[PDB]
Protein backbone atom coordinates (compact mmCIF):
# COMPACT_ATOMS: atom_id res chain seq x y z
CA UNK A 1 0.00 0.00 0.00
CA UNK A 2 2.70 2.78 1.25
CA UNK A 3 6.28 2.03 -0.38
CA UNK A 4 9.10 3.99 1.40
CA UNK A 5 12.92 4.14 0.74
CA UNK A 6 15.10 4.73 3.75
CA UNK A 7 19.15 5.25 3.22
CA UNK A 8 21.64 7.50 4.34
CA UNK A 9 25.58 7.25 4.55
CA UNK A 10 26.45 7.84 1.30
CA UNK A 11 29.53 9.98 2.20
CA UNK A 12 30.11 11.54 -1.47
CA UNK A 13 32.52 12.61 -2.39
CA UNK A 14 34.16 12.02 1.25
CA UNK A 15 34.74 8.42 1.34
CA UNK A 16 32.95 7.09 -2.38
CA UNK A 17 32.02 8.20 -5.47
CA UNK A 18 28.77 6.88 -6.16
CA UNK A 19 25.97 4.06 -5.36
CA UNK A 20 26.85 0.38 -6.47
CA UNK A 21 25.69 -0.12 -9.94
CA UNK A 22 23.39 -2.79 -8.98
CA UNK A 23 21.65 0.03 -6.21
CA UNK A 24 20.85 2.23 -9.43
CA UNK A 25 19.27 -0.23 -11.11
CA UNK A 26 17.33 -1.10 -8.37
CA UNK A 27 16.19 2.52 -7.23
CA UNK A 28 13.97 3.77 -10.33
CA UNK A 29 11.28 6.44 -10.35
CA UNK A 30 7.64 6.57 -10.23
CA UNK A 31 7.88 3.33 -8.08
CA UNK A 32 8.78 5.16 -4.32
CA UNK A 33 6.29 7.50 -3.34
CA UNK A 34 7.93 8.49 0.25
CA UNK A 35 11.74 8.61 1.18
CA UNK A 36 13.11 9.15 4.30
CA UNK A 37 17.57 10.05 4.39
CA UNK A 38 19.48 9.88 7.64
CA UNK A 39 21.66 12.29 6.07
CA UNK A 40 25.90 12.48 5.40
CA UNK A 41 24.58 13.01 1.05
CA UNK A 42 27.22 15.29 1.62
CA UNK A 43 26.53 17.32 -1.27
CA UNK A 44 23.44 18.91 -3.73
CA UNK A 45 24.43 16.97 -5.76
CA UNK A 46 23.16 13.69 -3.83
CA UNK A 47 19.77 15.79 -2.65
CA UNK A 48 19.22 15.97 -6.90
CA UNK A 49 19.55 12.66 -6.78
CA UNK A 50 17.16 11.26 -4.58
CA UNK A 51 14.80 14.09 -5.92
CA UNK A 52 14.73 11.97 -9.04
CA UNK A 53 13.63 8.83 -7.18
CA UNK A 54 10.51 10.44 -5.75
CA UNK A 55 8.74 14.07 -4.70
CA UNK A 56 8.66 13.49 -1.13
CA UNK A 57 11.82 13.61 0.25
CA UNK A 58 12.71 13.88 3.98
CA UNK A 59 16.45 14.45 5.24
CA UNK A 60 18.10 15.15 8.55
CA UNK A 61 21.71 16.77 8.84
CA UNK A 62 24.65 14.49 9.50
CA UNK A 63 27.76 15.29 10.68
CA UNK A 64 29.74 16.21 7.53
CA UNK A 65 26.13 17.61 5.38
CA UNK A 66 27.24 20.74 3.83
CA UNK A 67 24.21 22.04 3.88
CA UNK A 68 23.10 23.32 6.88
CA UNK A 69 19.63 23.55 5.91
CA UNK A 70 18.89 20.04 6.57
CA UNK A 71 16.90 20.27 10.46
CA UNK A 72 18.66 17.65 12.77
CA UNK A 73 15.63 15.58 13.52
CA UNK A 74 11.86 15.27 11.86
CA UNK A 75 8.95 13.45 12.80
CA UNK A 76 6.98 12.14 9.93
CA UNK A 77 3.46 10.33 9.94
CA UNK A 78 2.62 7.81 7.41
CA UNK A 79 -0.67 6.28 7.66
CA UNK A 80 -1.00 4.55 11.48
CA UNK A 81 2.93 4.86 11.84
CA UNK A 82 4.60 8.16 13.61
CA UNK A 83 7.64 7.95 12.30
CA UNK A 84 11.11 9.86 13.72
CA UNK A 85 14.68 10.84 11.67
CA UNK A 86 17.70 11.43 12.88
CA UNK A 87 21.53 10.20 11.62
CA UNK A 88 22.62 9.23 14.88
CA UNK A 89 25.89 11.01 15.92
CA UNK A 90 23.77 12.61 18.36
CA UNK A 91 22.96 9.48 19.99
CA UNK A 92 25.55 8.71 22.31
CA UNK A 93 27.09 6.17 22.91
CA UNK A 94 26.47 5.57 18.81
CA UNK A 95 23.96 3.05 18.03
CA UNK A 96 23.51 2.50 21.50
CA UNK A 97 19.93 0.66 21.80
CA UNK A 98 19.25 2.21 25.48
CA UNK A 99 19.93 5.81 23.63
CA UNK A 100 17.81 4.94 20.84
CA UNK A 101 14.95 4.12 23.31
CA UNK A 102 15.41 7.29 25.21
CA UNK A 103 14.60 9.20 21.45
CA UNK A 104 11.88 7.20 20.94
CA UNK A 105 10.08 8.37 24.19
CA UNK A 106 11.16 12.39 23.35
CA UNK A 107 9.57 12.17 20.11
CA UNK A 108 6.85 9.92 20.54
CA UNK A 109 7.39 7.63 17.86
CA UNK A 110 6.10 4.34 16.96
CA UNK A 111 9.16 3.62 14.37
CA UNK A 112 13.10 5.20 15.00
CA UNK A 113 15.11 5.86 11.82
CA UNK A 114 19.10 6.38 12.52
CA UNK A 115 22.14 6.21 11.08
CA UNK A 116 26.02 7.02 11.65
CA UNK A 117 27.24 3.50 12.34
CA UNK A 118 27.03 2.17 8.42
CA UNK A 119 25.52 -1.09 10.01
CA UNK A 120 21.89 -1.74 8.87
CA UNK A 121 19.59 -2.81 12.03
CA UNK A 122 15.93 -3.65 12.38
CA UNK A 123 14.52 -4.96 15.87
CA UNK A 124 11.59 -4.38 18.31
CA UNK A 125 12.45 -3.58 21.78
CA UNK A 126 9.13 -2.55 23.89
CA UNK A 127 6.69 -2.83 21.46
CA UNK A 128 9.03 0.01 19.12
CA UNK A 129 10.57 -0.48 15.80
CA UNK A 130 14.19 0.97 15.42
CA UNK A 131 15.56 0.88 12.05
CA UNK A 132 19.06 1.81 10.85
CA UNK A 133 19.58 1.61 6.62
CA UNK A 134 23.08 1.08 7.04
CA UNK A 135 25.55 3.43 4.39
CA UNK A 136 24.07 2.90 0.47
CA UNK A 137 27.45 3.20 -0.53
CA UNK A 138 29.01 0.62 1.81
CA UNK A 139 31.37 3.74 3.29
CA UNK A 140 34.03 3.98 5.01
CA UNK A 141 33.83 4.01 9.03
CA UNK A 142 36.36 3.61 11.82
CA UNK A 143 34.46 1.22 14.28
CA UNK A 144 33.77 -1.37 11.23
CA UNK A 145 35.66 -3.21 9.05
CA UNK A 146 33.33 -5.37 7.29
CA UNK A 147 30.39 -2.47 5.86
CA UNK A 148 28.31 -3.52 3.39
CA UNK A 149 25.98 -1.44 0.75
CA UNK A 150 22.63 -1.52 2.32
CA UNK A 151 19.37 0.35 2.33
CA UNK A 152 15.81 -0.23 3.50
CA UNK A 153 12.34 -0.16 1.56
CA UNK A 154 9.24 0.10 4.49
CA UNK A 155 6.08 -1.25 2.92
CA UNK A 156 3.64 0.37 5.68
CA UNK A 157 -0.18 -1.49 5.47
CA UNK A 158 -2.85 -0.21 8.06
CA UNK A 159 -0.65 -1.35 11.14
CA UNK A 160 1.52 -3.33 9.73
CA UNK A 161 4.89 -2.59 8.52
CA UNK A 162 7.24 -4.99 6.39
CA UNK A 163 10.68 -3.70 6.49
CA UNK A 164 12.76 -4.92 3.32
CA UNK A 165 16.38 -5.10 3.81
CA UNK A 166 18.80 -5.09 0.48
CA UNK A 167 22.23 -5.69 1.12
CA UNK A 168 25.05 -5.72 -1.62
CA UNK A 169 27.19 -9.31 -1.15
CA UNK A 170 29.73 -9.88 -3.82
CA UNK A 171 28.23 -9.17 -6.82
CA UNK A 172 24.65 -10.48 -5.38
CA UNK A 173 21.83 -8.47 -4.06
CA UNK A 174 20.51 -9.86 -0.86
CA UNK A 175 17.03 -9.04 0.93
CA UNK A 176 15.77 -9.85 4.48
CA UNK A 177 11.94 -9.41 5.32
CA UNK A 178 11.15 -8.37 9.11
CA UNK A 179 7.53 -7.46 10.42
CA UNK A 180 6.09 -5.16 12.92
CA UNK A 181 2.53 -4.21 14.28
CA UNK A 182 1.79 -1.77 16.46
CA UNK A 183 0.48 -3.00 19.59
CA UNK B 1 36.20 16.02 -8.64
CA UNK B 2 38.26 14.16 -5.61
CA UNK B 3 35.78 11.22 -5.38
CA UNK B 4 38.45 10.06 -8.21
CA UNK B 5 40.70 8.53 -5.49
CA UNK B 6 37.47 6.05 -4.49
CA UNK B 7 37.64 4.40 -8.49
CA UNK B 8 41.83 3.70 -7.32
CA UNK B 9 41.62 0.51 -5.42
CA UNK B 10 45.00 -1.42 -5.79
CA UNK B 11 45.43 -4.72 -4.55
CA UNK B 12 48.83 -3.65 -2.98
CA UNK B 13 48.61 -1.12 -0.01
CA UNK B 14 52.63 0.08 -0.76
CA UNK B 15 51.18 1.42 -4.41
CA UNK B 16 47.99 2.65 -3.10
CA UNK B 17 50.19 5.05 -0.96
CA UNK B 18 51.93 6.51 -4.01
CA UNK B 19 48.60 6.87 -5.53
CA UNK B 20 47.21 9.07 -2.92
CA UNK B 21 50.68 11.16 -2.39
CA UNK B 22 50.45 12.03 -6.22
CA UNK B 23 47.17 12.76 -5.58
CA UNK B 24 47.41 15.49 -2.99
CA UNK B 25 50.67 17.17 -4.83
CA UNK B 26 48.35 17.48 -7.86
CA UNK B 27 45.71 19.52 -5.82
CA UNK B 28 43.84 27.27 -5.79
CA UNK B 29 42.71 27.17 -2.49
CA UNK B 30 38.99 27.43 -2.97
CA UNK B 31 39.06 23.73 -4.65
CA UNK B 32 40.53 22.05 -1.33
CA UNK B 33 37.20 22.17 0.26
CA UNK B 34 36.07 19.07 -1.99
CA UNK B 35 39.67 17.88 -3.18
CA UNK B 36 41.57 17.16 -0.50
CA UNK B 37 39.00 15.56 2.44
CA UNK B 38 38.47 12.40 0.14
CA UNK B 39 42.45 12.16 0.06
CA UNK B 40 42.29 12.58 4.14
CA UNK B 41 39.22 9.68 4.08
CA UNK B 42 41.70 7.38 1.75
CA UNK B 43 44.73 7.60 3.89
CA UNK B 44 42.71 6.31 6.91
CA UNK B 45 41.64 3.66 4.88
CA UNK B 46 44.68 2.76 4.21
CA UNK B 47 45.61 2.77 7.74
CA UNK B 48 43.62 0.24 8.54
CA UNK B 49 44.57 -2.06 5.60
CA UNK B 50 48.34 -1.56 7.07
CA UNK B 51 47.03 -3.24 9.68
CA UNK B 52 45.03 -5.74 8.11
CA UNK B 53 48.99 -6.86 6.52
CA UNK B 54 50.32 -6.46 9.91
CA UNK B 55 51.55 -10.38 9.94
CA UNK B 56 53.06 -10.42 6.87
CA UNK B 57 54.23 -6.44 6.43
CA UNK B 58 57.27 -6.01 8.94
CA UNK B 59 56.95 -2.01 8.33
CA UNK B 60 53.17 -1.91 8.95
CA UNK B 61 53.62 0.44 11.72
CA UNK B 62 55.97 2.93 10.39
CA UNK B 63 53.92 3.39 7.05
CA UNK B 64 50.85 4.55 9.68
CA UNK B 65 52.77 6.55 11.08
CA UNK B 66 53.77 8.63 7.81
CA UNK B 67 49.89 7.99 7.04
CA UNK B 68 48.67 9.85 9.41
CA UNK B 69 51.54 12.70 8.69
CA UNK B 70 50.10 13.18 5.62
CA UNK B 71 46.63 13.48 7.01
CA UNK B 72 47.39 15.50 9.49
CA UNK B 73 49.52 17.36 6.92
CA UNK B 74 46.17 17.29 4.48
CA UNK B 75 43.94 18.72 7.32
CA UNK B 76 46.32 21.47 8.31
CA UNK B 77 45.89 22.41 4.46
CA UNK B 78 41.94 23.53 4.52
CA UNK B 79 42.85 24.94 8.10
CA UNK B 80 44.98 27.43 6.67
CA UNK B 81 42.57 27.93 4.01
CA UNK B 82 39.79 29.15 6.50
CA UNK B 83 38.12 26.40 7.28
CA UNK B 84 37.55 25.10 10.71
CA UNK B 85 34.22 22.89 11.22
CA UNK B 86 35.58 20.24 8.53
CA UNK B 87 38.63 20.03 10.02
CA UNK B 88 37.77 19.69 13.19
CA UNK B 89 35.72 16.92 12.27
CA UNK B 90 38.78 15.54 9.91
CA UNK B 91 40.80 14.92 12.84
CA UNK B 92 38.34 13.31 15.23
CA UNK B 93 38.00 11.08 12.51
CA UNK B 94 41.69 10.79 12.41
CA UNK B 95 41.55 10.06 16.51
CA UNK B 96 39.28 7.53 15.84
CA UNK B 97 41.19 5.82 13.51
CA UNK B 98 44.67 5.91 15.06
CA UNK B 99 42.68 4.97 18.04
CA UNK B 100 41.51 1.70 16.51
CA UNK B 101 45.07 0.98 14.86
CA UNK B 102 47.19 -0.25 17.40
CA UNK B 103 50.79 0.50 15.73
CA UNK B 104 53.48 2.21 17.89
CA UNK B 105 52.58 5.66 19.53
CA UNK B 106 48.87 5.65 18.25
CA UNK B 107 48.22 6.68 21.00
CA UNK B 108 50.43 10.28 20.78
CA UNK B 109 48.67 10.63 17.42
CA UNK B 110 45.30 10.09 18.47
CA UNK B 111 45.91 12.77 21.16
CA UNK B 112 47.14 14.74 18.83
CA UNK B 113 44.32 14.34 16.50
CA UNK B 114 41.97 15.55 19.61
CA UNK B 115 43.86 18.41 20.71
CA UNK B 116 44.14 20.03 17.06
CA UNK B 117 40.01 19.40 17.44
CA UNK B 118 40.27 21.20 20.69
CA UNK B 119 42.31 24.28 19.47
CA UNK B 120 40.13 24.63 16.21
CA UNK B 121 36.96 24.59 18.70
CA UNK B 122 38.39 27.27 21.09
CA UNK B 123 39.21 29.44 18.58
CA UNK B 124 37.50 29.34 15.59
CA UNK B 125 33.58 27.82 16.08
CA UNK B 126 31.85 30.96 16.83
CA UNK B 127 28.02 30.26 16.94
CA UNK B 128 26.12 28.24 20.15
CA UNK B 129 24.47 25.93 17.51
CA UNK B 130 28.02 25.22 15.80
CA UNK B 131 29.94 24.90 19.08
CA UNK B 132 27.18 22.48 20.32
CA UNK B 133 26.97 20.39 17.32
CA UNK B 134 31.25 20.08 17.59
CA UNK B 135 31.47 19.43 21.34
CA UNK B 136 28.20 16.91 20.70
CA UNK B 137 30.62 15.33 18.41
CA UNK B 138 34.05 15.64 20.20
CA UNK B 139 32.29 13.85 23.54
CA UNK B 140 30.68 11.19 20.92
CA UNK B 141 34.19 10.58 19.13
CA UNK B 142 35.98 10.35 22.86
CA UNK B 143 33.47 8.24 24.33
CA UNK B 144 33.60 5.23 21.52
CA UNK B 145 37.90 5.51 22.12
CA UNK B 146 40.15 2.77 23.95
CA UNK B 147 43.57 3.65 23.21
CA UNK B 148 44.31 6.17 26.35
CA UNK B 149 45.80 5.25 29.42
CA UNK B 150 43.85 7.14 32.76
CA UNK B 151 47.02 9.96 32.29
CA UNK B 152 45.92 10.54 28.71
CA UNK B 153 42.44 9.71 29.70
CA UNK B 154 41.60 12.21 32.25
CA UNK B 155 42.56 15.72 30.90
CA UNK B 156 40.60 15.23 27.77
CA UNK B 157 37.84 14.00 29.97
CA UNK B 158 37.94 16.72 31.94
CA UNK B 159 38.57 19.36 28.95
CA UNK B 160 34.95 17.78 27.21
CA UNK B 161 33.51 18.58 30.96
CA UNK B 162 35.07 22.27 31.20
CA UNK B 163 33.81 23.17 27.43
CA UNK B 164 30.25 21.84 28.10
CA UNK B 165 29.64 24.15 31.38
CA UNK B 166 31.33 27.17 29.79
CA UNK B 167 28.93 26.96 26.61
CA UNK B 168 26.86 30.43 26.63
CA UNK B 169 23.14 29.02 26.52
CA UNK B 170 22.04 27.28 30.14
CA UNK B 171 20.09 24.79 28.08
CA UNK B 172 23.22 23.82 26.07
CA UNK B 173 25.16 23.74 28.73
CA UNK B 174 22.56 21.32 30.62
CA UNK B 175 22.74 18.86 27.60
CA UNK B 176 26.34 19.34 26.83
CA UNK B 177 27.26 18.17 30.50
CA UNK B 178 24.68 15.72 30.76
CA UNK B 179 26.47 13.95 27.83
CA UNK B 180 29.56 14.44 29.31
CA UNK B 181 27.98 11.39 31.82
CA UNK B 182 28.89 8.86 28.95
CA UNK B 183 32.66 9.24 29.15
CA UNK B 184 32.65 8.34 32.87
CA UNK B 185 30.82 5.38 32.43
CA UNK B 186 31.17 3.60 29.11
CA UNK B 187 34.29 5.34 28.38
CA UNK B 188 36.92 2.92 28.56
CA UNK B 189 41.23 3.54 29.20
CA UNK B 190 44.07 0.84 28.64
CA UNK B 191 44.53 0.77 32.35
CA UNK B 192 41.06 -1.05 33.02
CA UNK B 193 42.12 -3.37 30.20
CA UNK B 194 39.63 -1.94 27.95
CA UNK B 195 36.85 -2.56 30.15
CA UNK B 196 34.64 0.29 30.76
CA UNK B 197 35.24 2.60 33.52
CA UNK B 198 32.14 2.94 35.21
CA UNK B 199 32.61 5.69 37.19
CA UNK B 200 29.04 5.62 38.93
CA UNK B 201 29.27 8.51 41.34
CA UNK B 202 30.85 10.83 38.62
CA UNK B 203 28.28 10.06 36.62
CA UNK B 204 25.98 11.51 39.26
CA UNK B 205 28.11 14.58 39.56
CA UNK B 206 27.73 15.23 35.79
CA UNK B 207 23.65 14.47 35.94
CA UNK B 208 23.57 17.13 39.22
CA UNK B 209 25.57 19.72 37.63
CA UNK B 210 23.06 19.49 34.49
CA UNK B 211 19.88 19.71 36.83
CA UNK B 212 21.84 22.73 38.94
CA UNK B 213 22.13 24.79 35.45
CA UNK B 214 18.38 23.51 34.09
CA UNK B 215 17.49 25.04 37.53
CA UNK B 216 18.87 28.89 36.43
CA UNK B 217 17.16 28.18 33.24
CA UNK B 218 14.13 31.09 33.68
CA UNK B 219 12.11 29.87 30.38
CA UNK B 220 9.77 27.35 32.52
CA UNK B 221 8.87 25.03 28.89
CA UNK B 222 12.70 25.01 28.84
CA UNK B 223 13.16 23.96 32.15
CA UNK B 224 10.77 21.51 32.14
CA UNK B 225 11.97 19.87 29.14
CA UNK B 226 15.54 19.44 30.64
CA UNK B 227 14.27 18.12 33.68
CA UNK B 228 12.89 15.53 31.74
CA UNK B 229 15.52 14.75 29.53
CA UNK B 230 17.97 14.60 32.68
CA UNK B 231 15.85 11.96 34.21
CA UNK B 232 15.72 10.21 31.23
CA UNK B 233 19.39 10.48 31.43
CA UNK B 234 18.95 9.03 35.36
CA UNK B 235 17.20 6.14 34.11
CA UNK B 236 19.53 5.21 31.36
CA UNK B 237 22.24 4.72 34.31
CA UNK B 238 19.81 2.87 36.24
CA UNK B 239 18.79 0.44 34.06
CA UNK B 240 22.85 -0.09 33.01
CA UNK B 241 22.84 -0.75 37.05
CA UNK B 242 24.73 2.16 37.88
CA UNK B 243 24.11 1.58 41.61
CA UNK B 244 24.93 5.19 42.95
CA UNK B 245 21.46 5.96 41.01
CA UNK B 246 18.71 5.85 43.45
CA UNK B 247 15.25 5.59 43.28
CA UNK B 248 15.10 8.58 46.05
CA UNK B 249 16.81 10.63 43.14
CA UNK B 250 14.70 9.81 40.53
CA UNK B 251 11.25 9.84 42.68
CA UNK B 252 12.17 13.33 43.42
CA UNK B 253 12.78 14.60 39.83
CA UNK B 254 9.85 12.62 39.15
CA UNK B 255 8.21 15.12 41.13
CA UNK B 256 9.27 18.25 40.60
CA UNK B 257 7.93 17.54 37.14
CA UNK B 258 4.97 16.80 38.45
CA UNK B 259 4.75 20.21 40.13
CA UNK B 260 6.22 22.16 37.43
CA UNK B 261 4.32 20.68 34.42
CA UNK B 262 0.46 22.40 35.44
CA UNK B 263 2.24 25.53 35.73
CA UNK B 264 3.07 25.67 31.87
CA UNK B 265 1.18 27.42 29.15
CA UNK B 266 -1.36 25.51 27.07
CA UNK B 267 0.60 25.17 23.37
CA UNK B 268 1.40 21.80 21.19
CA UNK B 269 4.53 22.75 22.46
CA UNK B 270 3.62 22.00 26.07
CA UNK B 271 1.80 19.09 24.91
CA UNK B 272 4.78 17.01 23.40
CA UNK B 273 6.64 17.93 27.09
CA UNK B 274 3.76 15.99 28.73
CA UNK B 275 3.81 13.16 26.32
CA UNK B 276 7.36 12.91 26.66
CA UNK B 277 7.14 12.64 30.66
CA UNK B 278 4.05 10.13 30.19
CA UNK B 279 5.89 8.03 28.02
CA UNK B 280 8.64 8.39 30.12
CA UNK B 281 6.06 7.09 33.30
CA UNK B 282 4.63 4.14 31.17
CA UNK B 283 8.55 3.07 30.74
CA UNK B 284 9.18 2.78 34.03
CA UNK B 285 5.41 1.12 35.08
CA UNK B 286 5.43 -1.34 32.13
CA UNK B 287 8.80 -1.79 31.16
N1 LIG C 1 34.70 24.09 7.17
C1 LIG C 1 33.48 24.32 6.65
N2 LIG C 1 32.95 23.37 5.86
N3 LIG C 1 32.71 25.46 6.86
N4 LIG C 1 33.04 26.65 7.67
C2 LIG C 1 34.19 26.87 8.32
C3 LIG C 1 34.30 28.01 9.08
C4 LIG C 1 35.26 29.01 8.87
C5 LIG C 1 35.28 30.13 9.70
C6 LIG C 1 34.33 30.22 10.73
C7 LIG C 1 33.39 29.21 10.95
C8 LIG C 1 32.43 29.32 11.96
N5 LIG C 1 31.16 29.10 11.61
N6 LIG C 1 30.33 29.20 12.32
C9 LIG C 1 29.12 28.93 11.78
N7 LIG C 1 28.01 29.01 12.52
N8 LIG C 1 29.01 28.56 10.50
C10 LIG C 1 33.37 28.12 10.11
Amino acid sequence: HMLVLVLGDLHIPHRCNSLPAKFKKLLVPGKIQHILCTGNLCTKESYDYLKTLAGDVHIVRGDFDENLNYPEQKVVTVGQFKIGLIHGHQVIPWGDMASLALLQRQFDVDILISGHTHKFEAFEHENKFYINPGSATGAYNALETNIIPSFVLMDIQASTVVTYVYQLIGDDVKVERIEYKKP
Amino acid sequence: VGRFIHLLRSEDPDQQYLILNTARKHFGNQRIRFTLPPLVFAAYQLAFRYKENSKVDDKWEKKCQKIFSFAHQTISALIKAELAELPLRLFLQGALAAGEIGFENHETVAYEFMSQAFSLYEDEISDSKAQLAAITLIIGTFERMKCFSEENHEPLRTQCALAASKLLKKPDQGRAVSTCAHLFWSGRNTDKNGEELHGGKRVMECLKKALKIANQCMDPSLQVQLFIEILNRYIYFYEKENDAVTIQVLNQLIQKIREDLPNLESSEETEQINKHFHNTLEHLRLR
